[PDB]
Protein backbone atom coordinates (compact mmCIF):
# COMPACT_ATOMS: atom_id res chain seq x y z
CA UNK A 1 0.00 0.00 0.00
CA UNK A 2 1.22 3.92 -0.84
CA UNK A 3 0.51 6.06 2.17
CA UNK A 4 0.16 10.02 1.80
CA UNK A 5 2.06 11.94 4.59
CA UNK A 6 0.36 15.24 4.95
CA UNK A 7 2.12 17.82 6.87
CA UNK A 8 1.50 20.39 8.74
CA UNK A 9 -1.55 18.65 10.69
CA UNK A 10 -2.78 22.09 11.76
CA UNK A 11 -2.11 25.73 10.28
CA UNK A 12 -2.94 29.08 10.93
CA UNK A 13 -3.10 32.59 9.13
CA UNK A 14 -4.78 35.88 8.91
CA UNK A 15 -6.84 37.15 6.18
CA UNK A 16 -4.53 37.96 2.85
CA UNK A 17 -1.41 35.92 4.10
CA UNK A 18 0.00 33.12 1.59
CA UNK A 19 -0.58 29.66 2.92
CA UNK A 20 0.73 26.55 1.92
CA UNK A 21 1.02 22.66 3.03
CA UNK A 22 3.20 19.54 1.76
CA UNK A 23 2.18 15.74 0.95
CA UNK A 24 4.08 13.09 0.22
CA UNK A 25 4.12 9.60 -1.00
CA UNK A 26 5.62 6.32 0.06
CA UNK A 27 5.87 5.36 -3.51
CA UNK A 28 6.70 7.34 -6.79
CA UNK A 29 2.74 8.08 -7.91
CA UNK A 30 3.31 10.25 -10.84
CA UNK A 31 0.80 13.31 -10.48
CA UNK A 32 -2.32 10.90 -9.25
CA UNK A 33 -3.52 13.04 -6.65
CA UNK A 34 -7.15 14.92 -6.11
CA UNK A 35 -6.87 17.60 -2.92
CA UNK A 36 -10.12 18.06 -1.04
CA UNK A 37 -11.79 20.60 1.28
CA UNK A 38 -13.69 19.68 4.11
CA UNK A 39 -15.86 22.38 5.55
CA UNK A 40 -17.39 21.57 8.43
CA UNK A 41 -20.20 19.50 8.05
CA UNK A 42 -19.64 18.87 4.36
CA UNK A 43 -18.90 15.98 2.25
CA UNK A 44 -15.33 16.66 1.11
CA UNK A 45 -14.89 18.64 -2.14
CA UNK A 46 -12.96 17.42 -5.11
CA UNK A 47 -10.92 20.67 -4.89
CA UNK A 48 -7.67 20.05 -7.55
CA UNK A 49 -7.22 16.52 -9.74
CA UNK A 50 -4.23 14.61 -11.29
CA UNK A 51 -2.32 17.19 -8.76
CA UNK A 52 -2.42 20.63 -10.41
CA UNK A 53 -5.62 20.44 -12.18
CA UNK A 54 -8.10 23.19 -11.14
CA UNK A 55 -11.19 22.21 -10.79
CA UNK A 56 -14.15 23.58 -11.98
CA UNK A 57 -15.88 26.38 -9.81
CA UNK A 58 -13.02 25.95 -7.63
CA UNK A 59 -11.54 30.29 -7.67
CA UNK A 60 -8.10 30.89 -9.11
CA UNK A 61 -6.68 30.96 -4.97
CA UNK A 62 -6.08 27.55 -5.80
CA UNK A 63 -3.15 25.88 -7.06
CA UNK A 64 -1.46 22.62 -7.03
CA UNK A 65 2.31 21.05 -8.00
CA UNK A 66 4.64 18.52 -7.65
CA UNK A 67 5.47 14.69 -9.22
CA UNK A 68 7.18 11.45 -8.00
CA UNK A 69 6.91 12.05 -4.10
CA UNK A 70 6.49 15.38 -3.15
CA UNK A 71 3.28 17.97 -3.66
CA UNK A 72 2.29 20.61 -2.97
CA UNK A 73 -1.00 22.82 -2.36
CA UNK A 74 -1.38 26.54 -2.44
CA UNK A 75 -4.18 28.58 -1.35
CA UNK A 76 -2.72 31.44 -2.36
CA UNK A 77 -3.75 34.60 -0.21
CA UNK A 78 -6.11 33.43 2.57
CA UNK A 79 -9.71 33.88 2.62
CA UNK A 80 -12.56 33.14 5.39
CA UNK A 81 -14.84 31.27 3.09
CA UNK A 82 -11.14 28.57 3.00
CA UNK A 83 -11.66 27.06 6.64
CA UNK A 84 -11.67 23.47 6.06
CA UNK A 85 -9.73 20.34 6.57
CA UNK A 86 -7.83 19.68 3.74
CA UNK A 87 -6.98 15.97 2.74
CA UNK A 88 -4.25 14.63 0.36
CA UNK A 89 -5.87 11.22 -2.16
CA UNK A 90 -4.18 9.40 -4.42
CA UNK A 91 -5.24 6.68 -6.89
CA UNK A 92 -2.07 5.47 -8.55
CA UNK A 93 -2.94 1.99 -7.59
CA UNK A 94 -5.34 0.07 -5.52
CA UNK A 95 -6.06 0.55 -2.35
CA UNK A 96 -7.03 4.04 -3.23
CA UNK A 97 -5.43 5.89 0.17
CA UNK A 98 -5.69 9.27 1.74
CA UNK A 99 -3.53 11.71 3.70
CA UNK A 100 -4.28 12.61 7.83
CA UNK A 101 -5.64 16.41 7.10
CA UNK A 102 -4.70 19.30 8.20
CA UNK A 103 -6.89 21.69 9.77
CA UNK A 104 -6.39 25.58 7.94
CA UNK A 105 -7.67 27.88 10.91
CA UNK A 106 -8.41 31.93 9.70
CA UNK A 107 -7.24 34.81 12.61
CA UNK B 1 -29.80 -3.37 -29.71
CA UNK B 2 -30.79 -1.26 -32.68
CA UNK B 3 -27.54 0.70 -32.39
CA UNK B 4 -24.26 -0.44 -34.59
CA UNK B 5 -20.52 -0.07 -33.45
CA UNK B 6 -20.70 4.05 -34.74
CA UNK B 7 -23.62 5.09 -32.79
CA UNK B 8 -22.51 3.04 -29.64
CA UNK B 9 -18.77 3.85 -29.74
CA UNK B 10 -19.45 7.84 -30.67
CA UNK B 11 -22.72 8.24 -28.26
CA UNK B 12 -25.41 8.54 -30.36
CA UNK B 13 -28.24 9.74 -27.67
CA UNK B 14 -30.34 6.71 -28.66
CA UNK B 15 -27.65 4.11 -27.49
CA UNK B 16 -27.72 5.69 -24.24
CA UNK B 17 -29.68 2.86 -22.81
CA UNK B 18 -26.97 0.31 -23.81
CA UNK B 19 -24.86 -1.26 -21.06
CA UNK B 20 -21.30 -1.20 -20.83
CA UNK B 21 -19.94 -4.50 -21.57
CA UNK B 22 -16.64 -4.63 -19.32
CA UNK B 23 -15.65 -7.53 -21.83
CA UNK B 24 -17.48 -9.30 -24.72
CA UNK B 25 -16.54 -12.49 -26.79
CA UNK B 26 -18.51 -11.15 -30.14
CA UNK B 27 -20.41 -8.46 -31.00
CA UNK B 28 -24.29 -8.77 -32.08
CA UNK B 29 -25.97 -6.23 -34.33
CA UNK B 30 -29.58 -6.78 -35.63
CA UNK B 31 -29.99 -6.35 -39.39
CA UNK B 32 -31.84 -3.05 -38.53
CA UNK B 33 -29.36 -1.39 -36.64
CA UNK B 34 -29.52 1.72 -37.98
CA UNK B 35 -28.68 4.28 -35.17
CA UNK B 36 -24.83 5.31 -36.06
CA UNK B 37 -23.48 8.32 -36.98
CA UNK B 38 -26.29 11.15 -36.59
CA UNK B 39 -24.48 14.12 -37.73
CA UNK B 40 -23.71 13.07 -41.42
CA UNK B 41 -20.47 12.88 -42.26
CA UNK B 42 -17.24 10.15 -43.23
CA UNK B 43 -16.55 7.98 -40.34
CA UNK B 44 -12.72 6.66 -40.93
CA UNK B 45 -10.90 3.69 -40.82
CA UNK B 46 -14.61 2.13 -39.60
CA UNK B 47 -13.93 -0.83 -41.09
CA UNK B 48 -10.42 -1.50 -39.32
CA UNK B 49 -12.23 -0.16 -35.52
CA UNK B 50 -15.06 -2.53 -35.79
CA UNK B 51 -12.14 -5.22 -36.63
CA UNK B 52 -10.32 -4.22 -33.26
CA UNK B 53 -13.43 -4.17 -31.22
CA UNK B 54 -14.49 -7.57 -32.54
CA UNK B 55 -13.23 -9.43 -29.37
CA UNK B 56 -12.20 -7.52 -26.18
CA UNK B 57 -10.40 -9.13 -22.89
CA UNK B 58 -10.93 -6.09 -21.27
CA UNK B 59 -12.55 -2.60 -22.01
CA UNK B 60 -13.73 0.64 -19.73
CA UNK B 61 -14.67 4.19 -20.18
CA UNK B 62 -12.98 6.95 -18.47
CA UNK B 63 -14.17 11.17 -19.13
CA UNK B 64 -11.03 12.32 -20.34
CA UNK B 65 -10.86 16.31 -20.82
CA UNK B 66 -13.82 16.95 -18.61
CA UNK B 67 -16.93 18.61 -19.60
CA UNK B 68 -16.78 21.57 -16.82
CA UNK B 69 -12.82 22.25 -16.10
CA UNK B 70 -11.15 21.55 -19.29
CA UNK B 71 -12.13 24.13 -21.69
CA UNK B 72 -13.04 27.17 -19.77
CA UNK B 73 -12.28 29.79 -22.52
CA UNK B 74 -14.92 27.98 -25.21
CA UNK B 75 -18.54 27.34 -25.04
CA UNK B 76 -19.24 23.62 -24.05
CA UNK B 77 -23.51 23.92 -23.93
CA UNK B 78 -23.97 25.93 -27.50
CA UNK B 79 -22.36 22.74 -29.27
CA UNK B 80 -26.22 21.05 -30.29
CA UNK B 81 -27.89 19.95 -33.34
CA UNK B 82 -31.04 18.98 -34.77
CA UNK B 83 -29.79 16.30 -36.58
CA UNK B 84 -29.11 14.35 -33.34
CA UNK B 85 -32.30 14.71 -31.10
CA UNK B 86 -33.19 13.59 -27.71
CA UNK B 87 -36.55 13.63 -26.77
CA UNK B 88 -37.79 16.24 -28.97
CA UNK B 89 -34.45 18.52 -27.50
CA UNK B 90 -31.64 19.73 -29.64
CA UNK B 91 -28.51 17.67 -28.72
CA UNK B 92 -25.40 15.59 -29.35
CA UNK B 93 -22.80 12.95 -29.24
CA UNK B 94 -22.46 11.95 -25.71
CA UNK B 95 -18.93 11.09 -25.86
CA UNK B 96 -17.94 14.59 -27.69
CA UNK B 97 -18.08 18.10 -26.68
CA UNK B 98 -18.29 20.55 -29.84
CA UNK B 99 -17.19 23.53 -28.83
CA UNK B 100 -17.81 26.99 -30.32
CA UNK B 101 -17.16 30.91 -29.72
CA UNK B 102 -17.10 32.02 -26.33
CA UNK B 103 -18.39 35.66 -26.33
CA UNK B 104 -16.83 36.89 -29.20
CA UNK B 105 -13.87 34.80 -29.80
CA UNK B 106 -12.11 31.27 -30.25
CA UNK B 107 -9.03 31.76 -28.53
CA UNK B 108 -6.67 29.17 -29.26
CA UNK B 109 -6.93 25.52 -28.26
CA UNK B 110 -4.08 23.25 -26.67
CA UNK B 111 -4.73 20.30 -24.86
CA UNK B 112 -3.13 16.79 -23.62
CA UNK B 113 -3.69 13.82 -22.39
CA UNK B 114 -0.93 11.26 -20.98
CA UNK B 115 -1.93 7.69 -21.06
CA UNK B 116 0.34 6.48 -17.63
CA UNK B 117 -1.99 3.85 -16.66
CA UNK B 118 -1.33 0.83 -18.48
CA UNK B 119 -4.18 -0.08 -21.63
CA UNK B 120 -4.24 0.84 -24.81
CA UNK B 121 -6.61 4.32 -25.02
CA UNK B 122 -9.14 4.94 -27.62
CA UNK B 123 -9.76 8.63 -28.38
CA UNK B 124 -12.06 9.90 -30.97
CA UNK B 125 -12.73 12.80 -32.18
CA UNK B 126 -14.48 15.21 -35.01
CA UNK B 127 -14.31 17.80 -37.74
CA UNK B 128 -17.11 20.13 -38.69
CA UNK B 129 -17.25 21.46 -41.82
CA UNK B 130 -19.64 24.40 -42.33
CA UNK B 131 -21.92 24.84 -44.87
CA UNK B 132 -21.59 28.57 -45.69
CA UNK B 133 -19.20 31.26 -44.30
CA UNK B 134 -21.88 33.01 -42.46
CA UNK B 135 -21.85 29.42 -39.85
CA UNK B 136 -18.27 29.80 -39.70
CA UNK B 137 -18.41 33.34 -38.17
CA UNK B 138 -21.50 31.67 -35.97
CA UNK B 139 -19.59 28.66 -34.63
CA UNK B 140 -16.31 29.81 -34.40
CA UNK B 141 -15.52 33.25 -35.12
CA UNK B 142 -12.20 32.90 -36.89
CA UNK B 143 -12.44 32.93 -40.62
CA UNK B 144 -9.20 31.04 -41.01
CA UNK B 145 -8.93 28.16 -39.39
CA UNK B 146 -7.48 24.60 -38.55
CA UNK B 147 -7.06 21.21 -36.35
CA UNK B 148 -4.01 19.54 -35.63
CA UNK B 149 -3.97 16.13 -33.83
CA UNK B 150 -1.11 14.00 -32.76
CA UNK B 151 1.05 11.39 -30.87
CA UNK B 152 3.83 9.40 -31.46
CA UNK B 153 2.55 7.53 -34.05
CA UNK B 154 -0.20 9.80 -35.52
CA UNK B 155 0.17 13.07 -36.97
CA UNK B 156 -2.43 15.33 -38.88
CA UNK B 157 -3.16 18.91 -40.08
CA UNK B 158 -6.40 18.76 -40.97
CA UNK B 159 -8.57 21.86 -42.89
CA UNK B 160 -12.27 23.03 -42.69
CA UNK B 161 -13.90 22.41 -46.50
CA UNK B 162 -16.63 25.10 -46.27
CA UNK B 163 -19.56 24.52 -49.41
CA UNK B 164 -23.15 23.64 -49.81
CA UNK B 165 -24.01 20.02 -49.70
CA UNK B 166 -27.01 18.26 -50.18
CA UNK B 167 -28.85 17.96 -47.42
CA UNK B 168 -28.29 14.89 -45.06
CA UNK B 169 -31.01 14.83 -42.07
CA UNK B 170 -31.51 18.81 -42.85
CA UNK B 171 -27.74 19.85 -43.02
CA UNK B 172 -26.05 21.05 -45.76
CA UNK B 173 -22.70 20.45 -43.86
CA UNK B 174 -21.06 17.45 -42.81
CA UNK B 175 -18.68 16.63 -39.75
CA UNK B 176 -16.36 13.47 -39.79
CA UNK B 177 -15.26 10.94 -37.71
CA UNK B 178 -11.32 10.06 -36.91
CA UNK B 179 -9.48 7.89 -34.15
CA UNK B 180 -6.69 6.67 -32.89
CA UNK B 181 -5.13 4.30 -30.42
CA UNK B 182 -3.29 5.79 -27.74
CA UNK B 183 -0.06 3.21 -26.47
CA UNK B 184 0.25 3.24 -22.99
CA UNK B 185 3.35 5.19 -21.72
CA UNK B 186 2.56 7.85 -24.45
CA UNK B 187 0.87 11.12 -25.25
CA UNK B 188 -1.93 12.79 -27.00
CA UNK B 189 -2.41 16.21 -28.24
CA UNK B 190 -5.24 18.35 -29.77
CA UNK B 191 -4.57 21.99 -31.25
CA UNK B 192 -6.99 24.27 -33.07
CA UNK B 193 -8.09 27.14 -33.77
CA UNK B 194 -11.66 26.02 -34.58
CA UNK B 195 -14.40 23.52 -35.84
CA UNK B 196 -12.58 20.78 -33.69
CA UNK B 197 -15.30 18.13 -31.84
CA UNK B 198 -13.36 17.15 -28.80
CA UNK B 199 -12.98 14.16 -27.03
CA UNK B 200 -15.07 14.14 -23.73
CA UNK B 201 -14.60 10.23 -23.12
CA UNK B 202 -12.00 7.63 -24.02
CA UNK B 203 -12.12 4.30 -23.68
CA UNK B 204 -9.37 1.76 -22.09
CA UNK B 205 -9.09 -1.92 -23.23
CA UNK B 206 -6.97 -4.76 -23.93
CA UNK B 207 -7.64 -6.66 -27.53
CA UNK B 208 -8.69 -10.54 -27.54
CA UNK B 209 -6.65 -11.52 -30.83
CA UNK B 210 -10.12 -11.17 -32.55
CA UNK B 211 -13.17 -12.73 -33.38
CA UNK B 212 -16.39 -11.41 -35.43
CA UNK B 213 -19.54 -9.77 -35.91
CA UNK B 214 -22.79 -11.68 -36.44
CA UNK B 215 -25.83 -9.78 -37.89
CA UNK B 216 -29.44 -11.62 -36.25
CA UNK B 217 -32.14 -11.01 -34.60
CA UNK B 218 -31.55 -14.84 -32.80
CA UNK B 219 -31.66 -14.00 -29.08
CA UNK B 220 -29.06 -13.74 -26.79
CA UNK C 1 -26.15 15.24 -9.81
CA UNK C 2 -27.25 14.05 -6.38
CA UNK C 3 -26.51 11.08 -4.04
CA UNK C 4 -28.67 9.92 -1.36
CA UNK C 5 -27.76 7.69 1.56
CA UNK C 6 -30.60 5.55 3.00
CA UNK C 7 -30.15 3.19 6.13
CA UNK C 8 -27.60 3.92 9.43
CA UNK C 9 -28.51 4.21 12.85
CA UNK C 10 -27.44 3.20 15.96
CA UNK C 11 -27.24 -1.54 16.85
CA UNK C 12 -25.49 -3.34 18.94
CA UNK C 13 -22.32 -5.29 17.72
CA UNK C 14 -22.46 -8.31 15.89
CA UNK C 15 -25.58 -8.62 13.58
CA UNK C 16 -25.77 -6.63 10.72
CA UNK C 17 -26.88 -3.19 9.51
CA UNK C 18 -27.60 -2.08 5.61
CA UNK C 19 -27.10 0.89 3.99
CA UNK C 20 -28.28 1.64 0.38
CA UNK C 21 -27.52 5.04 -2.08
CA UNK C 22 -29.76 6.21 -4.61
CA UNK C 23 -28.29 8.21 -7.31
CA UNK C 24 -29.74 11.19 -9.41
CA UNK C 25 -28.71 13.30 -12.46
CA UNK C 26 -26.99 10.61 -14.22
CA UNK C 27 -26.84 7.72 -16.17
CA UNK C 28 -25.78 5.32 -12.80
CA UNK C 29 -25.39 2.44 -15.01
CA UNK C 30 -22.89 3.53 -17.08
CA UNK C 31 -20.42 4.50 -13.56
CA UNK C 32 -18.54 2.84 -11.11
CA UNK C 33 -19.52 3.34 -7.34
CA UNK C 34 -17.83 3.14 -3.92
CA UNK C 35 -18.12 3.81 -0.35
CA UNK C 36 -15.73 5.85 1.80
CA UNK C 37 -15.73 6.09 5.83
CA UNK C 38 -15.47 8.54 7.98
CA UNK C 39 -14.12 7.86 11.04
CA UNK C 40 -13.64 10.35 14.03
CA UNK C 41 -10.13 9.54 14.59
CA UNK C 42 -8.95 8.42 11.49
CA UNK C 43 -10.53 11.60 9.07
CA UNK C 44 -10.68 9.34 5.75
CA UNK C 45 -10.80 5.86 4.60
CA UNK C 46 -12.32 3.59 2.41
CA UNK C 47 -14.35 0.89 2.45
CA UNK C 48 -15.70 -0.43 -1.12
CA UNK C 49 -16.04 -0.85 -4.77
CA UNK C 50 -18.12 -2.16 -7.31
CA UNK C 51 -17.62 -1.76 -11.36
CA UNK C 52 -20.39 -0.29 -13.63
CA UNK C 53 -21.70 -3.68 -14.44
CA UNK C 54 -21.48 -5.31 -11.21
CA UNK C 55 -18.73 -7.59 -12.17
CA UNK C 56 -16.23 -7.05 -10.01
CA UNK C 57 -15.37 -5.62 -6.49
CA UNK C 58 -12.54 -4.70 -4.70
CA UNK C 59 -12.42 -4.22 -0.66
CA UNK C 60 -10.65 -2.94 2.21
CA UNK C 61 -8.58 -5.68 3.56
CA UNK C 62 -10.03 -4.35 6.86
CA UNK C 63 -13.85 -5.42 5.58
CA UNK C 64 -13.17 -7.85 3.34
CA UNK C 65 -14.43 -11.37 4.26
CA UNK C 66 -17.37 -9.33 6.16
CA UNK C 67 -18.52 -6.77 3.58
CA UNK C 68 -21.03 -7.52 1.07
CA UNK C 69 -20.93 -4.83 -2.19
CA UNK C 70 -23.72 -5.51 -4.53
CA UNK C 71 -25.75 -2.84 -6.97
CA UNK C 72 -28.97 -2.65 -9.53
CA UNK C 73 -28.65 -0.77 -12.00
CA UNK C 74 -32.67 -0.93 -13.10
CA UNK C 75 -33.30 0.78 -9.90
CA UNK C 76 -30.15 3.43 -9.81
CA UNK C 77 -29.15 1.50 -6.78
CA UNK C 78 -26.24 1.10 -4.62
CA UNK C 79 -25.93 -1.68 -1.77
CA UNK C 80 -23.56 -2.33 1.16
CA UNK C 81 -24.65 -5.38 3.31
CA UNK C 82 -22.76 -3.89 6.35
CA UNK C 83 -22.43 -7.54 8.22
CA UNK C 84 -20.37 -8.61 11.49
CA UNK C 85 -20.19 -5.41 12.81
CA UNK C 86 -18.21 -4.13 14.97
CA UNK C 87 -17.33 -1.20 17.46
CA UNK C 88 -14.48 -0.12 15.24
CA UNK C 89 -16.75 0.60 12.20
CA UNK C 90 -18.20 3.29 13.56
CA UNK C 91 -18.09 6.01 10.82
CA UNK C 92 -20.25 8.35 8.68
CA UNK C 93 -20.32 6.41 5.18
CA UNK C 94 -20.55 8.33 2.08
CA UNK C 95 -21.36 6.88 -1.32
CA UNK C 96 -19.66 8.42 -4.35
CA UNK C 97 -19.35 8.85 -8.06
CA UNK C 98 -15.86 7.64 -9.81
CA UNK C 99 -16.45 9.26 -13.31
CA UNK C 100 -15.29 5.77 -14.64
CA UNK C 101 -16.60 2.46 -15.66
CA UNK C 102 -13.11 -0.23 -14.68
CA UNK C 103 -11.57 0.84 -11.23
CA UNK C 104 -8.21 1.49 -13.71
CA UNK C 105 -9.23 4.62 -14.70
CA UNK C 106 -11.28 7.61 -12.91
CA UNK C 107 -11.75 10.21 -10.45
CA UNK C 108 -13.88 9.89 -7.45
CA UNK C 109 -15.39 13.50 -8.34
CA UNK C 110 -18.87 13.35 -6.28
CA UNK C 111 -19.75 12.44 -2.67
CA UNK C 112 -23.56 12.18 -1.19
CA UNK C 113 -23.44 13.58 2.45
CA UNK C 114 -23.44 10.19 4.14
CA UNK C 115 -24.93 8.92 6.96
CA UNK C 116 -24.11 7.65 10.53
CA UNK C 117 -23.56 4.09 11.31
CA UNK C 118 -22.50 3.70 15.16
CA UNK C 119 -21.82 -0.02 16.59
CA UNK C 120 -22.35 0.07 20.94
CA UNK D 1 -9.93 -32.84 -39.23
CA UNK D 2 -8.71 -30.63 -35.70
CA UNK D 3 -9.69 -26.90 -36.27
CA UNK D 4 -8.66 -23.94 -34.46
CA UNK D 5 -10.39 -20.81 -33.20
CA UNK D 6 -11.54 -18.56 -36.13
CA UNK D 7 -13.66 -16.14 -37.53
CA UNK D 8 -15.01 -16.39 -41.14
CA UNK D 9 -17.09 -12.95 -41.91
CA UNK D 10 -15.08 -9.91 -42.86
CA UNK D 11 -16.17 -6.72 -44.09
CA UNK D 12 -15.43 -4.12 -46.44
CA UNK D 13 -16.79 -0.89 -47.78
CA UNK D 14 -17.74 -0.17 -51.38
CA UNK D 15 -14.53 0.73 -52.51
CA UNK D 16 -13.21 -2.24 -51.66
CA UNK D 17 -14.94 -4.69 -54.26
CA UNK D 18 -12.20 -6.26 -55.39
CA UNK D 19 -10.62 -7.32 -51.83
CA UNK D 20 -14.42 -8.50 -50.98
CA UNK D 21 -14.21 -10.55 -54.35
CA UNK D 22 -10.96 -11.90 -53.07
CA UNK D 23 -12.61 -12.82 -50.01
CA UNK D 24 -15.70 -14.49 -51.55
CA UNK D 25 -13.26 -16.55 -54.03
CA UNK D 26 -11.31 -17.63 -50.86
CA UNK D 27 -14.60 -19.23 -49.64
CA UNK D 28 -15.43 -20.34 -51.98
CA UNK D 29 -12.59 -22.21 -53.19
CA UNK D 30 -12.70 -23.86 -49.71
CA UNK D 31 -16.42 -25.14 -50.22
CA UNK D 32 -15.51 -26.68 -53.11
CA UNK D 33 -12.93 -28.36 -51.71
CA UNK D 34 -14.45 -29.54 -49.01
CA UNK D 35 -17.69 -30.71 -50.48
CA UNK D 36 -16.19 -32.62 -52.79
CA UNK D 37 -13.75 -34.07 -50.61
CA UNK D 38 -16.21 -34.93 -48.20
CA UNK D 39 -18.86 -37.00 -50.86
CA UNK D 40 -15.98 -38.66 -52.60
CA UNK D 41 -14.91 -40.13 -48.12
CA UNK D 42 -18.32 -40.97 -48.02
CA UNK D 43 -19.05 -42.81 -51.08
CA UNK D 44 -15.78 -44.62 -50.91
CA UNK D 45 -15.61 -45.16 -47.25
CA UNK D 46 -19.15 -46.69 -47.49
CA UNK D 47 -18.17 -48.91 -50.28
CA UNK D 48 -15.07 -50.06 -48.55
CA UNK D 49 -16.75 -50.66 -45.37
CA UNK D 50 -19.45 -52.98 -47.02
CA UNK D 51 -16.66 -54.99 -48.12
CA UNK D 52 -15.18 -54.98 -44.71
CA UNK D 53 -17.83 -56.33 -43.29
CA UNK D 54 -18.41 -59.09 -46.32
CA UNK D 55 -14.86 -60.07 -45.50
CA UNK D 56 -15.75 -60.63 -42.04
CA UNK D 57 -18.42 -62.93 -42.78
CA UNK D 58 -16.37 -64.97 -45.44
CA UNK E 1 -25.01 23.38 -60.75
CA UNK E 2 -26.92 19.89 -59.77
CA UNK E 3 -28.80 16.86 -61.10
CA UNK E 4 -31.47 15.05 -59.68
CA UNK E 5 -31.49 11.49 -60.01
CA UNK E 6 -35.12 10.75 -59.62
CA UNK E 7 -35.16 8.44 -62.31
CA UNK E 8 -34.22 5.15 -60.82
CA UNK E 9 -30.90 3.48 -61.92
CA UNK E 10 -27.76 4.15 -60.60
CA UNK E 11 -25.80 7.27 -62.53
CA UNK E 12 -21.95 7.08 -63.00
CA UNK E 13 -20.73 10.68 -63.10
CA UNK E 14 -17.26 11.05 -64.30
CA UNK E 15 -15.70 14.67 -64.16
CA UNK E 16 -11.82 15.82 -64.44
CA UNK E 17 -9.83 18.67 -62.85
CA UNK E 18 -7.01 20.74 -64.30
CA UNK E 19 -3.30 21.18 -63.15
CA UNK E 20 -1.21 24.11 -65.27
CA UNK E 21 2.14 23.80 -66.09
CA UNK E 22 1.99 27.43 -64.83
CA UNK E 23 0.48 30.35 -63.61
CA UNK E 24 0.45 32.00 -67.07
CA UNK E 25 -1.84 29.17 -68.37
CA UNK E 26 -4.08 29.88 -64.85
CA UNK E 27 -4.34 33.48 -65.98
CA UNK E 28 -5.50 32.28 -69.55
CA UNK E 29 -7.47 29.38 -68.69
CA UNK E 30 -9.63 30.28 -65.72
CA UNK E 31 -8.41 34.06 -65.13
CA UNK E 32 -8.79 33.48 -61.11
CA UNK E 33 -5.27 33.17 -59.95
CA UNK E 34 -6.47 31.45 -56.63
CA UNK E 35 -9.32 28.59 -57.65
CA UNK E 36 -10.61 25.15 -56.12
CA UNK E 37 -13.22 23.34 -57.00
CA UNK E 38 -15.61 21.41 -55.28
CA UNK E 39 -17.83 17.82 -55.66
CA UNK E 40 -20.68 16.28 -53.70
CA UNK E 41 -23.41 14.05 -53.25
CA UNK E 42 -24.84 12.53 -49.81
CA UNK E 43 -21.81 9.91 -49.84
CA UNK E 44 -19.60 12.03 -51.16
CA UNK E 45 -17.40 15.44 -50.19
CA UNK E 46 -14.42 16.57 -51.94
CA UNK E 47 -12.68 20.16 -52.09
CA UNK E 48 -9.90 20.23 -54.87
CA UNK E 49 -7.14 22.38 -55.02
CA UNK E 50 -4.78 22.83 -58.56
CA UNK E 51 -1.08 21.97 -58.36
CA UNK E 52 0.84 24.75 -60.61
CA UNK E 53 4.15 22.92 -61.33
CA UNK E 54 5.97 22.13 -64.32
CA UNK E 55 5.95 18.51 -65.16
C1 LIG F 1 -32.47 6.42 -34.58
O1 LIG F 1 -33.03 5.56 -35.63
C2 LIG F 1 -34.38 5.95 -36.12
C3 LIG F 1 -34.81 4.87 -37.12
O2 LIG F 1 -34.04 4.87 -38.32
C4 LIG F 1 -34.33 7.40 -36.73
O3 LIG F 1 -35.69 7.80 -37.09
C5 LIG F 1 -35.93 8.18 -38.54
O4 LIG F 1 -35.52 9.56 -38.82
C6 LIG F 1 -35.73 9.99 -40.24
C7 LIG F 1 -35.18 11.41 -40.39
O5 LIG F 1 -35.86 12.37 -39.58
C8 LIG F 1 -37.26 9.87 -40.60
O6 LIG F 1 -37.46 10.21 -41.98
C9 LIG F 1 -37.72 8.39 -40.36
O7 LIG F 1 -39.13 8.28 -40.66
C10 LIG F 1 -37.48 7.99 -38.86
N1 LIG F 1 -37.85 6.56 -38.67
C11 LIG F 1 -38.84 6.15 -37.87
C12 LIG F 1 -39.13 4.68 -37.75
O8 LIG F 1 -39.53 6.95 -37.22
C13 LIG F 1 -33.79 8.37 -35.62
O9 LIG F 1 -33.67 9.71 -36.15
C14 LIG F 1 -32.37 7.91 -35.14
N2 LIG F 1 -31.90 8.85 -34.08
C15 LIG F 1 -30.62 9.22 -33.95
C16 LIG F 1 -30.22 10.18 -32.85
O10 LIG F 1 -29.76 8.78 -34.74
Amino acid sequence: DIQMTQSPSSLSAFVGDRVTIACQASQDIRIHLNWYQQKPGKAPKLLIYDASNLEAGVPSRFSGSGSGTDFTFTISSLQPEDIATYYCQHYHNLPRTFGGGTKVEIK
Amino acid sequence: GKCNIAGWILGNPECESLSTASSWSYIVETPSSDNGTCYPGDFIDYEELREQLSSVSSFERFEIFPKTSSWPNHDSNKGVTAACPHAGAKSFYKNLIWLVKKGNSYPKLSKSYINDKGKEVLVLWGIHHPSTSADQQSLYQNADTYVFVGSSRYSKKFKPEIAIRPKVRDQEGRMNYYWTLVEPGDKITFEATGNLVVPRYAFAMERNAGSGIIISDTPV
Amino acid sequence: VQLLESGGGLVQPGGSLSLSCAASGFTFSSFAMSWVRQAPVKGLEWVSMISAGGGNTYYADSVKGRFTISRDNSKSTLYLQMSSLTAEDTAVYYCAKSDSSGFQYGRREFWGQGTLVTVS
Amino acid sequence: MNTQFTAVGKEFNHLEKRIENLNKKVDDGFLDIWTYNAELLVLLENERTLDYHDSNVK
